[PDB]
């Protein structure tokens, strides 16, 4: 008879203990069990197709995807925990500065700047969110795809700060239009083109390896630059210390979907030919993305330096990674 | 070797019973008691089995033989008691 | 100071544009979406009853897991497995093997809603839901792993799923069809309407209960804990089908929900109606499995389908009858066929269990009862071989569960057969066959386990092949939960 | 980024200042610091080994209390009180009668140290032991709570340290001498080195596991996460006695440790020895009062003392040989005076419970064990008003217990009396009464139960009039808690 | 036989159902049972004097002390829940700023005033400490002893932050002195000498009335004017945000000691006599408040304003009080 | 009426007895064994219940009376069984 083991059989003979991590996030997904047939059903469903097309015959590829691991190695349990954290500070950022009046000592130059440049985000953010949780649903291991859960998870509230901040900026300034023109800046102003551009395109890149490629190592780089970095900048310089620190705080949940995308790009170097597939995907990215950094930027103050920085900050992500 | 599906007769379950086209319905109806009778249906040692196209209740006779009786394979057939 | 929710709630669901640089059906291609020709403004009415914003959501979800977690370790060195019921210790082995996998497989389902539903409120709720499928799947695999070192039958839990099991090929077909191949708002309208909001919501709510009265304060706070995470997602496609009925699709979505309603019934009917009316405790069954499904389960459909402007599924009234039989088949197969299964089925056929089944099904005895009969005088008389198989039963094309039904006295056992295409598929029932029927392409060429055993895809081809084919060996191969101990009762 | 705990941490600690507008004296007046000649320099040497800042201390408090309660909250329905050992819910009522307001006042004890004490390091130390036994008063009513429909008993959570029924008075006597009415630095000695370093420490692990054993997992997480604050302030006194010992203090050091270690013994020997040797179901004795003692208190306490450079109590031996006797004596002494308790007694003298007190206290039987044999004769013939007293027991003038000890065939009671100052004191043991010689202006004048009935305070002066007057009335006065069902075993 | 209650004894037939609050803080102490022998001792002990005399022969006198209620209802559950999410707020202000470099921007003239005005409060806020755990163990009843507690170990933490914030700056301007000449500041500086006087005289103040009004209602009101609303107000017009908010997260919790500060005041209204007890003992420690204020105010830029405002804002709290 | 501490041979705690001063010691004894024998201790038929002041060991007479032992008052006694 079979013995009681002292693990999970698919982690038995790991020589060191697993890990909660491990546990709860391994070689959970079954439709890679059957690349012929992926889901229990006839083999010619839309579905099947979608994913034989998208995530088996992907060129990015690695004999063992499952072994994957997260180098945060976020679980459901310790992700709430560290968020929880982080919203308890950014809660009371908003709660205390609110106290002390922090919306009504801004310039009305700078609303104006806040209703261009900041509040327009959330569609941006909500993007990023549908984005990454696209790549959830059609990457070939679970662990891969926990990672962009939590990140699906940190876009929503990046989108949630946004909205809050702006329903509280219309009150502060009922004249301006926050809350209702922002659907228009994000689809007329120039500023914002060639983002929408390139999250629009982005969006439609079926193939699991390219979204990865164009979403978490071209897309959010130059986001996270421009918006978080750029934008908080001038946001602390211009006396508007809540969206300094707000962007701050929301760059580190940047920070980690970067190490956790180091981490698989370098797995994927682990396989001969992979670095070119990634880097013929970033090249054909690439040139969209330093538009959307170039419309954006350059219609800010001081915007051809806030172009070279962002340019520069966002390619370094990358070259880090080989 | 030709595959039927076996109903028998105050079972609760259809069964998969493996039958040969040269048997007659007798033999066959025995090939299938042996899934049913003594395990979960009693014996009626007064009745006879017969088998019968489950679909549309064509009535086989006891000789007729498997290669005769124009099934499909995997066909369901009731075993029932009678006379 | 701090704004309240609902003066703001609106903007974080202000998330639709007007897309330029690619096309609306480029970015949400229908086959994932299932925007059914209603326009992005039409979905926009979509709103979700229960709101609920991200700061709240990791608040409410930390002290959640802080409390499940807390009881599990301090009632960890306790051990109450080593003692608990041998029937009990089965349901929980049974549960973890059928839904822990499938559990974290929904959160992909919610993704899908997540990033293909037209609705922006749909979407910002499908991302919570795909959060708490993520945490289900986890705690889920959490908790069982405790007992890994007890028994091989826990590391199913976890590899259950990745078996050709016949259970765990039977729980694939159900997932599968109702939220991994389905566009965004049939997933909204199958997976959480009719199975979450018309299933699960109320069985986990009887599981805690149950959990508690067998004594397992650690399965029943896990179980407490999940279950109030259910409608936070599970009121998701309650929207959707208001707006298909008020635009031109009340016909589309009454089918969904028609088929979708059976298929959870199915697998309700083997995974819990056995549990329920076997392997509970005569002392501890507060009601009958078909007495839960008429207060907790049925009517409250009925009442969710008229508020909705919906009508109840043609097969309503033999639903209604089949409350009576389904369930005792199920459990019957499963332990006939107990050396299949993971777990380890309780009879349940003890004198006191007789006279509770006969009073809450009338007419058991002399149906139901006249196969354990059969079985009983076996066992009594040393021939426990001729309470085993030695053959396969016929299994459903639609469910990929045995073709069973009333036996004895009033035998009513049907298949409802269907030749397609030159191959001939069996049917577990009307309802079943009507499944394939509106959309066989979507079954068409998928083969259940009798199928390959024909196809000569197991092999070697016999009992011991089919057991390999299955994952299966002894020590997790299933056996009667009390080791035939009621059988004393009849010498 | 953060710094490192210990980059910092000693500026917590760095707020002693020369006062100018006030004197020294003024400021930490004698009688409350205990400063004793030494030096604020010389008490600045004063170093905690188990450091903790406020943002850790209400993080790691904030969960201990989200376990707890959470692990309370899902047991709560279960109804565990209602069919637990009849000794074990007296053990509990006891427990809960005895320390929950006393746990309170120690949070006053500890205020008593944090504006008190010289040493830096002993104020926020004890500032921290503040909010602890502030947690443990308030957790130890909010538990018991739970139980007040089932029986008055409970309310004695809160109501029993306000009374003047015996064991009340014995609690108050113990708590008021060493925690307050202390100066700080003796405060730190006999309470956080003494009693809770030196006792509940490690009394509390062995309370947790014996909740745990009887299934009581809801107590068991309470005191269990109790005892996991202890050491955090029960530290404070071993520093404070490393200063005086290297200043010109061993003698004043070893006098409080050896009067603050007895007074806890005494308190332990009706509290808790009782309990382990009697109300505990013989097959859950893991070991006896006295394994207990040897291993997890004395070995202990002589390790501490050595390393402090302390010596062993003039009255060690003694204390050793008391551990075969004292807590007999004590739990008889409550059994026999049940109706004066406000949780009922176990007898725990069935033939097997006898066999194992025979087997752990060689010669039990032939001197406790014919006190019993009367008291079951008498029982076992119908007598049972010969088994309840119409007196009462001589009081220690200084532990206010009874004075007993060895009966049967090796007889060895003694008072140790003393006439001073024209009145006649009687004691338990040669340390209770040396404990009031070596500072009788503590003691004088305070009145036991039994010289208040002398005086004619309590009137009527019957028994009648005493139960009234420690407000004890029918509902929570004690009787056996198995209500005599051992007798049947004599028949 | 005594029936089973519904509540405790002592709270049964209260119309309204017991709160967690009344149930685990209500009618704990003991000694008040035995007015003329509050210890189990020899009633001639220490002790028995000092409570007798503080305690039991205040002039500030009512029938029921332990009628008393904090209007914030403070638990220990609760004040752990409470504090550990401003805690996080807190230090992740001090996370974040720090990770920004907030430190390394401020002026040479600002690193001095800290120095002279801000660290050396590590010994005001620990006097502070000292003076409400005093009230603690010297209160009627455990309500009122309680709030007294919570708010020690609120004092306790503004030491602690104070501590914090010290070794952080002695590590960025090393040559200042911060954590070493913080004692011989608060020991020697003319700006502190009002303040240390007004303190070490009410840290002798033993009578329990008498504590609760020099150290809630005169020390406090000042000590929080004067420390956390002028030196606050002054940080921030000065760049440190950091400090200019941490002031303001502490000011929190000294408006919640003013609310039971308030409640108590209320409740000995109840009783004819006890304003007059009041007001007699605001007024003899009134004028060292003045003193305490003009002293450290009037050192710091636009001193002469700072001592007005914060003279009239501590006055309104015992105005508002009656 | 007089109390004294009764420390009975054999028992396990001494108890408060309120005497007579006019009472012998056999009748102080008489008064002590009401709390001890048959509750606590087995009657000795065969012996006699003797008066000693715990303190010192001094044996008191049996017809010797309480009004001249010269005890104080809450004296502790031991009654002991002799012969
Ligand atoms: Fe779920
Ligand atoms: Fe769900
Ligand atoms: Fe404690
Ligand atoms: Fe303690």
């Amino acid at each position: 008879a079979l013995k009681p083991l002292k693990t999970w059989s698919h982690l038995a003979g790991n020589r060191r203990r697993p890990s909660e991590y491990e546990v709860v996030s391994t070689n959970l997904h079954y439709f890679t069990d059957n690349p012929e047939r992926p889901w229990e059903l006839d083999s010619n469903l839309p579905m099947q197709t979608w994913y034989k097309k998208y995530c088996f015959d992907s060129p990015l590829k690695h004999d063992d995807w499952n072994a994957f691991r997260d180098p945060d190695q976020l679980v459901y349990r310790t992700y709430n925990l560290l968020q929880d954290g982080q919203e308890s500070y950014v809660q009371g950022l908003f709660d205390q500065l609110n106290d002390r009046g922090h919306d009504q000592m801004l310039t009305r130059e700078w609303v104006e700047t806040l209703a261009r440049f900041y509040t327009p985000a959330r569609y941006l953010f909500h993007a990023l969110q549908m984005g990454s949780v696209y790549i959830h649903q059609i990457a070939p291991a679970s662990t891969i795809t926990n990672c962009a859960t939590y990140e699906t998870a940190d876009h929503l509230r990046w989108l949630t700060h946004t909205a809050y901040r702006t329903r509280e900026l219309a009150n502060c300034y009922p004249d301006v239009g926050f809350g209702k023109r922002e659907r228009d800046v994000w689809e007329n102003d120039p500023a914002w083109q060639g983002f929408r551009e390139l999250i629009e395109k982005a969006l439609i890149a079926w193939d699991w390896g390219e979204a990865f490629t164009a979403i978490n190592l071209v897309t959010k780089p130059a986001v996270e630059e421009a918006l978080l970095q750029q934008l908080g900048s001038l946001a602390q310089s211009e006396g508007d210390t809540l969206l300094g620190l707000l962007a701050q705080a929301q760059k580190r949940d940047a920070e980690r979907h970067r190490r956790w995308s180091s981490a698989l790009v370098k797995m994927a170097l682990e396989k001969e030919g992979n670095r070119e597939v990634l880097q013929k995907w970033v090249a054909k990215w690439e040139p969209l993305a330093d538009k959307a950094i170039e419309a954006y930027c350059s219609a800010l103050p001081d915007g051809e330096n806030a172009i070279v920085e962002a340019k520069s900050a966002s390619r370094y992500v990358r070259q880090m990674m080989g | 070797t030709f595959p039927i599906m076996s109903n028998f007769e105050r079972d609760f379950v259809i069964q998969l019973v493996p039958v040969d086209t040269e048997d007659t319905m007798d033999q066959v109806a025995e090939k299938c008691a042996y899934h049913s009778i003594n395990r979960r249906v009693h014996p009626q040692p007064e009745k006879i089995l017969r088998v019968r196209r489950h679909e549309d209740g064509t009535l086989f006779p006891r000789g007729m033989i498997v290669s005769d009786a124009g099934l499909r394979p995997t066909e369901t057939l009731d075993i029932i008691f009678m006379d | 100071s701090m704004l309240k929710r609902e003066d703001w709630y609106d903007l974080t669901r202000t998330t639709n544009w007007t897309p330029k640089y690619v096309t609306e059906n480029e970015l949400f291609p229908e086959e994932m979406s299932g925007a059914r020709g209603i326009s992005m403004e039409a979905w926009e009415k979509y709103d979700e009853p229960y709101k609920i914003t991200y700061p709240e959501y990791v608040s409410i979800q930390r002290e959640k897991d802080s409390g499940a977690y807390s009881i599990k370790a301090a009632l960890e060195r306790d051990g109450f497995v080593d003692r608990a019921d041998p029937g009990w210790v089965s349901t929980m082995q049974l549960h973890f093997g059928a839904i822990a996998l499938e559990e974290y497989a929904a959160s992909t389902a919610e993704a899908r809603m997540a990033r293909f539903a037209k609705a922006p409120g749909n979407r910002n709720m499908a991302t919570f839901g795909m959060m708490d499928e993520n945490r289900h799947g986890q705690i889920q695999l959490y908790f069982p792993y405790a007992n890994v070192k007890r028994s091989r039958k826990w590391d199913w839990a976890h590899k259950a799923i990745h078996t050709n099991e016949w259970a765990a090929i039977a729980a694939r077909s159900f997932f599968d069809d109702m939220m991994m191949t389905r566009d965004s708002v049939a997933v909204s309208i199958m997976l959480t309407f009719a199975f979450e909001t018309g299933f699960v919501n109320m069985q986990f709510l009887g599981l805690a209960a149950d959990a508690a009265e067998a004594g397992d304060h650690t399965f029943a706070s896990l179980i407490s804990s999940i279950q109030t995470d259910e409608s936070r997602h599970a009121q998701q496609g309650g929207p959707s089908l208001k707006i298909l009925v008020e635009n031109g699709k009340k016909d589309e979505a009454q089918q969904m929900v028609d088929v979708a309603i059976w298929r959870s019934w199915k697998l309700f009917s083997v995974l819990t109606g056995p549990i329920m009316d076997y392997y509970t405790p005569l002392e501890s069954r507060n009601q009958s499995f078909k007495e839960f499904m008429l207060e907790w389960i049925v009517a409250q459909f009925e009442r969710q389908l008229l508020d909705l402007g919906l009508d109840k599924p043609w097969y309503w009234d033999q639903f209604m009858q089949d409350l009576d039989e389904t369930h005792h088949g199920m459990h019957l197969g499963v332990w006939y066929w107990r050396p299949t299964v993971w777990w380890d089925p309780a009879a349940g056929v003890s004198p006191e269990e007789r006279e509770w089944l006969e009073e809450k099904y009338p007419g058991w005895n002399d149906t139901w009862g006249q196969c354990w009969d059969v079985i009983t005088d076996n066992l009594v008389n040393g021939k426990p071989e001729l309470t085993v198989p030695e053959t396969l039963p016929t299994i459903c094309n639609m469910c990929n569960l045995p073709i069973a039904h009333t036996p004895g006295n009033k035998w009513n056992v049907k298949d409802y057969q269907l030749e397609y295409e030159g191959r001939l598929y069996h049917f577990g029932s009307e309802a079943d066959r009507w499944c394939f029927q509106i959309d066989p392409e979507r079954y068409e060429n998928h083969t259940n386990l009798v199928d390959r055993f024909l196809k000569g895809e197991i092999q070697p081809a016999d009992l011991a092949g089919a057991l390999m084919y299955m994952s299966l060996e002894p020590g997790v191969m299933g056996d009667d939960a009390h080791d035939y101990e009621w059988v004393k009762a009849y010498q």
